[PDB]
DNA sequence: TATAATGGGCTGATGCAGG
């Protein structure tokens, strides 16, 4: 996980941090063999596309 | 000796290969429609270079002779089609 | 045209890979 940018406010002695914070999550998907997986590794894809 | 030369396939490289046999013949058959051609003679030149030139010979059934100057002919075309084509 | 099946039942003349 990554911060892009970082905005601050303080207040008392504490400060207040609204984080435009960057990461990805992993989802695993089982191919079986009667399938074939139509994507390259690596390749980037918006929704809807077709990985196999 | 020879056929045992040839290792036999697993489930998903039997199925990649059955798959792919008929993914390239419904191909074919929309290469007869954009080209203006006949399936069995477009059949023959995608033959052609798979093989290699070892094999060039007459087909019983295409209109034209199939030499190296018709599949030569007839290859450009097909390459000479859009990417998406 | 569709379960799956995947490797057989005696002599002489002459031209050769080898001590």
């Amino acid at each position: 996980v990554r911060a892009a940018q970082v905005e601050a406010e303080e207040e008392g002695e504490t400060v207040y941090l609204t984080l435009f914070l960057e990461w990805t999550e992993p989802k695993d998907y089982r191919v079986q063999p009667h399938m074939n997986v139509v994507v390259p590794e690596g390749a980037r894809v918006e929704a809807g596309d077709k990985i196999v | 000796h020879e056929i045992g030369q040839v290792p036999l396939l697993t489930l998903e490289e039997e199925v990649e290969l059955a798959r792919k046999v008929e993914e390239g013949m419904e191909a074919i058959k929309k290469l007869s429609e954009i080209t203006g051609l006949d399936p069995d003679l477009i059949r023959e030149v995608v033959r052609a270079k798979i093989l290699g030139s070892a094999r060039v010979r007459h087909i019983p059934g295409l209109k034209e002779t199939l030499d190296p100057k018709t599949v030569e002919e007839i290859d450009q075309k097909l390459k000479s089609l859009p990417k998406e084509h």
